[PDB]
């Protein structure tokens, strides 16, 4: 279930095709929060046209190493 | 220790920023050589002066970890 | 006896090391030593009273030889705003030259050690001026504690020793106490301020070869005598005067003015010498009020006994405190404490906020020093008052003697006492903790106006009505046709409301949402260390865990791990604890201070002001801002004179650290590590042809407890201690 | 004013600090599509937060040198609404939970096994007992005057 | 001839070396 | 020596002693209650102070004792 | 009135290999205990020092430092097997002295040859209050 | 269903429903009055 959740994020909200078009400046990230209460702050520029919380994971990276390059794989 | 001993020796003689003629900047220009053999060069050179980024972190998207850093030492 | 200790039997049978331990540490319990009676504890405590007195005395004598030999005092009273004071010299072997030249400070011709301790400038007020003047004070004071040992001997004697009678005679002590130690002894230092002090302050050096010579009014002792004592005021100082210059100087001795001296920010001599005239007047009056050898006065037992009230609220009122105070000494000692330590924090209020001395106000280390150290030494003066209270409770509390009067209700309804207590501190801590959390969320959300500031507004209403009028409430003494600032209006009010309505001094700062905060949190800190300090020692004589623990003593490991565990379970244990809050509440308290000031000295208030209401402004613009040059004091590129705070700042961490050691791990596992070290010992060769003479044990459950608590407070002091004169000494502002 | 505080819709330092605010997250806005879904959340938020500094303005709220909106507790009648009637309402709620809870408790302390109605609540009687912290104050003060609120006998 | 120069080592090295040999020797023997 | 005493509250359950890692305790005749047997503490020179005989007395308040007190190698437990 | 068993040195021990948990100076200069048990058969138990010995058929002897540590091995004996054991104390003048059980029968078994020791005719909430036994050498619960 | 409705009643399950409808309430309230100081309306 844990690893199901990883791949679900990173397919729905996550940064993951475009950080695959430019590695080395896009800001891997696959968690966004709910504009609640000012926490929407918390959702930065991690390029790509997209704002969330940046990821440490290091799934980018796994996913780039076996080959994803869409969406509809994760 | 074994982390805080990777951190800093990473952060100082390993990672940073190449540039045109090859010269390497590290993060720490290689502070860890001279100033880790005393206790008060840890406590100045590695967490004094690497705690500061968590400080600051209030305002920003790095919030989070300010919060949790503050409420971590509670 | 046969072997150290001989007070005790039962420690000295002991085979192993425990008994040296135990031995020192019950050194001074009298009542707990073998054929111990009444006649002996109190002559016991009468001599050792004498040789405390003995070193005090060598102490403060040593502090005026060191800086009359080793010192910086004439040099320091020709400009003493543009030269540090020298505490003593530096001798130190592993010093190497870079230190040499770093610590040879305030025009030395060595190594030195700046003093903070502020004796420059009280003796400086007070009339010193040369290095003869120190060294005839220091001679005396040697010759002072000698004679102070001389008695402590004398009384020791068969011959010379007073019987317990004597020692229980209370309304001569204090007929004595109050009229003489405290009467006679005030009315003198008027008579050596007025005679030397306020001289000294004009220009003028009266001296014990001249003194008969000069007089200290041009008219002296007319107009006590005849009545008309306003002509020792007649001629005050005028505002512009150079300190123990001439320049500007006036005659009067005694007057009240209420403000500071314009040049030293500092209160007029002549207003401290008519404070003491008159407080001497004030216990010399009041000290003839028991009853002795002459026939008239009170009888503090009727006093006691009389005040009942009918309707019977308070039980049997007071009826048996008299003996029960006079016949317990923990119970004496227990109060003398709670009034010494509310009197000492009340001295590091007013120290700071209206100094004494001159030229004390412009050295802000000195100041925060000061403070500082008056504020922890009342911090375990209280401590110690609560845990003799509980001590009481055990030992001398006797329970049909005290039938129904108010020490009995007190131990009846404790656990209304104890509940309510604690609702209190939930209350406090719930809230404060609750506020400065959201404060903190505000603030990292980048939203500063979504706080919870709470203006204090009482505070700031007790302060306008005290004279200060920055917020506008118009109110007593910052009225204009009140009867309080009319009716003072010419005597002292002037030059109070001069000095309250300006805002470079201490007195009466300007306070804030900040200030909301924080003493919140020092009523938090105040009523839990309560909380646990009166719940120990209501519950000391037994509790429903164990109804019997008043035959256990006072200090005890605990009572197994039956009925669910009993650890820590004593009275000392609660005190044990109370002192881990002490300690955090007194922590609150100076960090306060140090940051209003230190924030107050360099003209930038509005940093404190703004940046207080939040904890990570605690942590960052207070703890880790001020924290640069101390933790600078030596680096890869060398040293300077702050290097030795910079050592000592660690220094406080180790040994608060290992504080730890002794407070998590128990004596269980220590004991095992130490019985296989002692199989290693004897089992090996070339050393096991030596051997011990007490079997080694893991120290006891009680006193590693005590020792972890010691380690724990040391370091704490220290590093604080570290943090605070390198912040203040390196900005020096 | 009171506190020498004064109006925040009249201060400066509070106008300049919603500017300030409002200048950061405008700059957030920009570097993306003028339209997109992050350049719209932004548009969001800059909006509540002029919404959020005009409330306060229109409120009265008191503003200090730092423009912060500072809250007086003191009782004067121009400021109840900062502490003093949040304040009757959280008595009035707190007392609503605690009245049920021991109205609860009491319900259940017949039984044999107590502690099981503990353990494993009994909806139906709760939810039978909920609605009475409604008049819980008034039920409170005549269970004081009746002598029933307080245990006698402890 | 410079005071410190004796007395911070008598102090500091001699002074503690006999008290704690002579205290030791009469802590650690029975009468 | 720690010291050992025992009440009159004692209904006999002989629980405690069986409880004593250094025999310290026995039973003994009485007639106070329905057991006719009550705990001594005859050999109180061996008790360590472990107090499991509190531990195992089912009388409240209890009515085995064990006030700790001087100490000897043998109340140390010390092996060496 | 129950001569207690003279101990009968030749009685063999078990068959142990040896072990760092045994005997020490104290053994040497002040007492240690000696446990004796009859063993229906030859069998494996735990030491209550080390490992696993072997007890013999036959008398063992056992030499313990500590008496709690005899009566653990006792306990263990007496109710994992169904052994009966006596134990005593030797010093190290050549004196031996019968421990336990003391008089024939297990405390936990009421004989009726023992008088009462420590016993107090009162309930524990009867003592004085400590102030009563202030400046005299007695102890509150000794009374 | 009985032994289901009983389950659903235990203590910890009870006061997770219980505190998840509440913080359900509460977020709703601040985002239809969202920064509020004070009670504005009277
Ligand atoms: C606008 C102006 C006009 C306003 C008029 C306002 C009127 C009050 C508000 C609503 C009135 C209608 C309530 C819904 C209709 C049915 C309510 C009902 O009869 O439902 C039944 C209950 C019965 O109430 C009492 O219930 C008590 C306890 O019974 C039971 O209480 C629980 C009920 O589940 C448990 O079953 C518990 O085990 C058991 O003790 C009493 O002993 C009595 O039986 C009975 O009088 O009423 C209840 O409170 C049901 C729960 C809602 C109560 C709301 C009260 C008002 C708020
Ligand atoms: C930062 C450390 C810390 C903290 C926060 C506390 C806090 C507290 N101590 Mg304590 N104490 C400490 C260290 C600390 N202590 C240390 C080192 C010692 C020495 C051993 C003591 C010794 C001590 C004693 C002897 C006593 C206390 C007491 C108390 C309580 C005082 C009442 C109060 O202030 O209301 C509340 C204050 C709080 C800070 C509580 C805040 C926590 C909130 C409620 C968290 C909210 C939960 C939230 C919804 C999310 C939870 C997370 C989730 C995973 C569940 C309080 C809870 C006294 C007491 O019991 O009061 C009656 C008491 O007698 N303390
Ligand atoms: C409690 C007062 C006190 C204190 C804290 C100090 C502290 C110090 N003195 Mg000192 N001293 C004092 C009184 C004091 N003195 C008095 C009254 C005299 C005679 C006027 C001297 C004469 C003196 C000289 C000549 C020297 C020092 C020096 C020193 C420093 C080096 C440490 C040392 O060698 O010990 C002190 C050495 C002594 C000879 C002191 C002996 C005199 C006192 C009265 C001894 C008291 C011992 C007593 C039995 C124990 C008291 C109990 C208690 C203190 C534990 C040190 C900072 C040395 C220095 O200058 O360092 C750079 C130095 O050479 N002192
Ligand atoms: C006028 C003040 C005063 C007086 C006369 C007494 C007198 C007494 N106290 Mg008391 N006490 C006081 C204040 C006072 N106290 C204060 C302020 C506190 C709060 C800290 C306490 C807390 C306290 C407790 C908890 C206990 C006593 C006890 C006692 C009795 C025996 C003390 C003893 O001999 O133990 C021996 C003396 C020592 C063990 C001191 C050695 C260890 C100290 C604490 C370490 C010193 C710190 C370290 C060396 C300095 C740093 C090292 C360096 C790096 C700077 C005795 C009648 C004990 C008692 O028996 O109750 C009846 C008891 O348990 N007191
Ligand atoms: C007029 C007669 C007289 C006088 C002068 C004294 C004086 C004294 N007695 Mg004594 N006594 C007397 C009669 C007298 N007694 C009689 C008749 C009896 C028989 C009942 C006794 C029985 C008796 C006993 C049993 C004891 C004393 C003790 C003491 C000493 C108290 C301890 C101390 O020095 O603290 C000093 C107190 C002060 C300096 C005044 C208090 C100052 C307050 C607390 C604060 C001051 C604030 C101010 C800002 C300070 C400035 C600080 C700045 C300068 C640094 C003291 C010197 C104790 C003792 O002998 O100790 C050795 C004690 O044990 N007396
Ligand atoms: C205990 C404190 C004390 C002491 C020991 C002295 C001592 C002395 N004062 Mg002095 N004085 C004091 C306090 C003290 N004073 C205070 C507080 C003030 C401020 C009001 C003064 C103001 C003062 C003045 C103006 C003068 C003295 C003078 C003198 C000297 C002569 C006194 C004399 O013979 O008059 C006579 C004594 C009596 C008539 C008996 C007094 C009745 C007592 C209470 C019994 C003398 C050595 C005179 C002097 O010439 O100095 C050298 C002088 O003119 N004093
Ligand atoms: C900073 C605090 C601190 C310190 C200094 C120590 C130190 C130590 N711990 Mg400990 N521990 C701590 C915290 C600390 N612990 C805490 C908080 C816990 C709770 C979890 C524990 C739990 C714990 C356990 C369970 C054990 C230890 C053990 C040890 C010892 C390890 C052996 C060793 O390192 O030898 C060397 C000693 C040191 C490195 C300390 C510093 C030595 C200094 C720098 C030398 C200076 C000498 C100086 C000249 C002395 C002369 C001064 C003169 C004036 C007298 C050691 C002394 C283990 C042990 O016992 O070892 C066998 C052990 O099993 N600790
Ligand atoms: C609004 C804020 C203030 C409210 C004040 C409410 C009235 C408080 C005084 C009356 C309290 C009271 O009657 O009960 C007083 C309660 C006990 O309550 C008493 O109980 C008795 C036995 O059941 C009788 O019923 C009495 O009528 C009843 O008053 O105890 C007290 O509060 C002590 C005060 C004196 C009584
Ligand atoms: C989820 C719904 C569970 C429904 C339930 O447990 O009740 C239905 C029954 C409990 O209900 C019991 O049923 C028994 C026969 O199965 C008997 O008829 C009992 O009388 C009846 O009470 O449990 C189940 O059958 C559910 C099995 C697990 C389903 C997941
Ligand atoms: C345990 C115990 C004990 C101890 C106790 C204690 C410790 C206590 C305390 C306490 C405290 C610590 C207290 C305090 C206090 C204080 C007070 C109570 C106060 C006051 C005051 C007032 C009333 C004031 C007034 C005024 C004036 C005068 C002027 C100005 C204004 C004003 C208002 C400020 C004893 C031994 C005894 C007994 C036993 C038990
Ligand atoms: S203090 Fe130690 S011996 Fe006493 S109950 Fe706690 S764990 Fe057991
Ligand atoms: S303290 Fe231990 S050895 Fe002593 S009687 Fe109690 S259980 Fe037995
Ligand atoms: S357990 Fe308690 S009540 Fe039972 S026999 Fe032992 S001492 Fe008596
Ligand atoms: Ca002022």
């Amino acid at each position: 279930l844990w690893l199901s959740g990883m791949y679900f994020h990173g397919a729905r909200f996550s940064n993951y095709e475009a950080w695959l078009n430019d590695p080395t400046h896009i800001r891997p990230s696959a968690q966004v929060v709910w504009p609640i209460v000012g926490q929407e702050i918390l959702n930065g520029d991690v390029g790509g046209g997209f704002r969330g919380i940046q990821i440490t994971s290091g799934f980018f990276q796994i996913w780039r190493a076996s080959g994803i390059t869409s969406e509809l794989q994760l | 220790v074994v982390i805080f001993h990777f951190s800093w020796k990473m952060q100082s003689d390993v990672w940073g920023s190449i540039n045109d003629q090859g010269v390497v900047t590290h993060i720490t220009g290689g502070n860890f050589a001279q100033s880790s053999i005393t206790i008060n060069g840890w406590l100045r050179d590695f967490l004094w002066a690497q705690a500061s980024q968590v400080i600051q972190s209030y305002g920003s998207s790095l919030s989070a970890y300010g919060l949790f850093f503050l409420g971590a030492h509670f | 006896a046969l072997r150290f200790p001989r007070f005790s039997q039962g420690l000295a049978q002991d085979p192993t090391t425990r008994r040296i331990w135990f031995g020192i540490a019950t050194a001074h319990d009298f009542e707990s030593h073998d054929d111990i009676t009444e006649g002996r504890l109190y002559q016991n405590i009468f001599a050792s009273h004498f040789g405390q007195l003995a070193i005090i005395f060598l102490w403060t004598s040593g502090n005026l030889f060191h800086v009359a030999w080793q010192g910086n005092f004439e040099a320091w009273v020709q400009d003493p705003l543009h030269v540090r004071p020298i505490a003593h010299a530096i001798w130190d072997p592993h010093f190497g030259q870079p230190a040499v030249e770093a610590f040879t400070r305030g025009g030395a011709l060595g190594p030195v050690n700046i003093a903070y301790s502020g004796v420059y400038q009280w003796w400086y007020t007070i009339g010193l001026r040369t290095n003869e003047d120190l060294y005839t004070g220091a001679i005396f004071l040697l010759f002072l504690s000698f004679i102070s040992l001389l008695a402590g001997w004398l009384h020791l004697q068969p011959k010379w020793k007073p019987s317990v009678s004597w020692f229980k005679n209370a309304e001569s002590r204090l007929n004595h106490h109050l009229s003489g130690l405290f009467g006679v002894s005030s009315l003198a230092w008027a008579g050596h301020l007025v005679h030397v002090a306020i001289p000294g302050s004009r220009g003028e050096y009266v001296r014990w070869n001249n003194f008969l010579s000069v007089l200290p009014h041009p008219q002296g002792l007319g107009p006590l005598f005849t009545g008309q004592w306003n002509l020792y005021a007649q001629n005050p100082d005028s505002s512009n005067h150079l300190f123990s210059t001439s320049q500007g100087a006036g005659t009067a001795i005694l007057t009240l003015l209420g403000g500071f001296h314009p040049q030293t920010q500092s209160l007029w001599l002549t207003d401290m010498a008519h404070h003491h005239l008159a407080i001497a007047i004030l216990f010399l009056i009041g000290g003839h009020m028991y009853r002795t050898n002459f026939g008239i006065g009170h009888s503090i037992k009727y006093i006691l006994e009389a005040h009942i009230p009918p309707g019977g609220r308070l039980g049997r009122g007071h009826k048996g405190l008299y003996d029960t105070i006079n016949n317990s000494i923990h119970f004496q000692l227990g109060l003398a404490l709670a009034s010494l330590g509310v009197i000492t924090s009340l001295v590091a209020q007013h120290m700071y906020s209206l100094p004494a001395y001159a030229f004390i106000a412009q050295d802000f280390t000195t100041q925060a020093a000061l403070y500082t150290h008056h504020q922890y030494i009342a911090g375990f003066i209280m401590t110690g008052a609560f845990a003799h209270g509980a001590i009481f409770f055990i030992r001398d509390y006797n329970p049909e003697q005290n039938a129904d009067n108010v020490l009995a209700r007190m131990l009846e309804h404790k656990e209304a006492i104890i509940s309510h207590l604690s609702w209190a501190s939930l209350f406090l801590g719930f809230h404060t903790l609750g506020l400065y959390v959201h404060n903190d969320v505000m603030l990292a959300f980048g939203t500063p106006e979504k706080q919870i500031l709470i203006e204090p507004i009482f505070a700031q209403w007790i302060q306008s009505a005290h004279g200060k009028t920055s917020y506008g409430f118009d109110v007593l003494l910052s009225s204009t046709n009140s009867p309080a600032l009319n009716a003072g209006r010419s005597i002292w009010l002037p030059g109070w409301l001069n000095a309250i309505n300006e805002n470079s001094n201490s007195l009466f700062l300007t306070i804030g949402p900040g200030d909301f905060l924080v003493h919140h949190a020092i009523a938090l800190g105040l009523h839990t260390t309560t909380l646990i300090l009166v719940k120990g020692a209501l519950d000391a004589r037994g509790s429903k865990l164990m109804p019997d623990k008043k035959d256990f003593g006072y200090s005890f490991p605990c009572d197994g791990p039956g009925r669910g565990g009993t650890c820590d379970i004593s009275a000392w244990d609660a005190f044990y604890l109370a002192v881990f809050w002490m300690l955090n509440t007194i922590g609150w308290v100076t960090f306060y201070w140090h940051w209003k000031h230190i924030t107050l000295w360099q003209g930038n208030v509005s940093q404190f002001n703004e940046s207080s209401t939040y904890l990570m402004g605690w942590l960052r613009d207070y703890l880790w801002l001020n924290s640069s040059q101390l933790i600078n004091g030596y680096n890869p590129f060398g040293m300077n004179s702050l290097s030795v705070w910079a050592w000592m700042f660690l220094f406080g961490h180790l040994v608060w650290a290992t504080g730890f050691m002794f407070l998590i791990s128990w004596r269980g596992y220590w004991q095992e590590l130490i019985e296989t070290l002692a199989w290693a010992h004897e089992r090996t060769p070339l050393a096991n042809l030596i051997r011990w003479r007490d079997k080694p044990v893991a120290l006891s459950i009680v006193q590693a407890r005590l020792v972890g608590l010691v380690h724990f407070s040391v370091g704490y002091i220290f590093t604080y201690a570290a943090f605070l004169i390198a912040s203040t000494s390196g900005k020096f502002g | 004013d009171i506190a020498g505080l004064t109006p925040c819709k009249d201060s400066k330092q509070f106008a300049k600090r919603e500017k300030q605010s409002i200048k950061k997250l405008e700059s957030s806005l920009k570097l993306y599509a003028p339209d997109s879904a992050p350049a719209l959340a932004i548009n969001a938020t800059i909006e509540k937060t002029k919404r959020r500094f005009d409330n306060y303005g229109k409120q009265g709220l008191l503003c200090g040198a730092d423009g912060l909106p500072h809250l007086i507790v003191s009782g004067d009648q121009r400021h109840w609404g900062e502490f003093i009637t949040p304040g009757i309402l959280f008595l009035y709620i707190a007392g609503w939970i605690g009245w049920v809870g021991r109205s609860y408790l009491i319900a259940i302390r017949d039984d044999k096994k107590p502690t099981q109605k503990e353990i494993i609540i009994d909806v139906p009687l709760a939810t039978g007992l909920v609605f009475r912290g409604f008049s819980w104050p008034i039920a409170a003060y005549r269970e004081l005057l009746n002598g029933e609120l307080v245990a006698k006998d402890v | 001839i410079n005071l410190p120069s004796l007395f911070v080592p008598l102090v500091g090295l001699l002074f503690p070396a006999v008290a704690m040999a002579s205290l030791f020797l009469h802590v650690e023997k029975r009468l | 020596s720690h010291s050992v005493k025992i009440y009159d509250t004692c209904i006999g359950c002989t629980q405690c002693v069986r409880a004593c890692p250094t025999d310290v305790l026995e039973m003994i005749p009485w007639g106070g209650c329905k057991a006719k047997q009550i705990a001594s503490a005859p050999r109180t020179e061996d008790c360590v102070g472990c107090k499991r005989c509190e531990s195992a007395c089912p009388t409240d308040f209890l009515s085995v004792r064990v006030y700790l007190w001087h100490e000897t190698t043998r109340s140390m437990g010390l092996a060496y | 009135g129950f001569t207690p068993p003279e101990l009968d040195p030749n009685t063999p021990s078990p068959i142990f290999g040896g072990s760092t948990g045994g005997l020490l100076r104290k053994a040497q200069v002040e007492e240690f205990y000696v446990i004796t048990w009859e063993s229906p058969k030859e069998q494996i138990f735990e030491m209550p020092t080390g490992g696993a010995a072997i007890m013999r058929e036959g008398p063992n002897l056992l030499k313990l430092a500590r008496k709690e540590q005899c009566l653990a091995l006792g306990t263990r004996l007496r109710s994992k097997y169904k052994i009966k054991y006596q134990f005593y104390r030797v010093f190290p003048s050549g004196e031996v002295q019968y421990l336990h059980p003391k008089d024939g029968v297990y405390p936990e078994k009421v004989n009726p040859g023992r008088q009462g020791v420590g016993v107090n005719f009162r309930s524990i909430g009867k003592n004085v209050s400590p102030i009563e036994v202030k400046f005299t050498g007695k102890q509150p619960y000794d009374l | 269903m009985r032994d289901l409705k009983t389950y659903l009643s235990v203590a910890p399950v009870a006061s997770t429903l219980w505190f998840a409808a509440l913080a359900g309430l509460l977020i709703e309230i601040n985002r239809f009055f969202p920064d509020a100081l004070t009670f504005p309306f009277f």
